Order: structure tokens, then sequence, then C-alpha cells
């Protein structure tokens, strides 16, 4: 049961 | 390019979510490539 992800668009986290 | 594929991103959360990009398939992975 994992909350999602990062978004594809460029980087995931900062 | 072995411990981290290549074209993937490699991102691990101290909370404890070890998530991989296809930076080439457009696509979100949460189960290690390496293991499929």
């Amino acid at each position: 049961g994992e909350s999602p992800p990062p978004p594809y668009s460029r980087y995931p986290m900062d | 390019d072995v411990p981290l594929p290549a074209g993937w991103e490699m991102a691990k959360t101290s909370s404890g979510q070890r998530y991989f990009l296809n930076h080439i398939d457009q696509t979100t992975t949460w189960q290690d490539p390496r293991k499929a």
C-alpha cells in the first residue's frame, strides 16, 4: 500500500 | 550502471520509499527493477 509517488515531469523531489 | 540502472531516476526517501523512474519509458516504478 504505497502512497502516490513522484510526478514523472522533471524531477521527483527537490 | 549496475547498482543503479541507466536511464532510471534513482531516489530513495527517508520515509521509506524507494522509487525508480523510467526516464526513457516515461513510467513510474515502485518495485526495484533489478529484482523485477
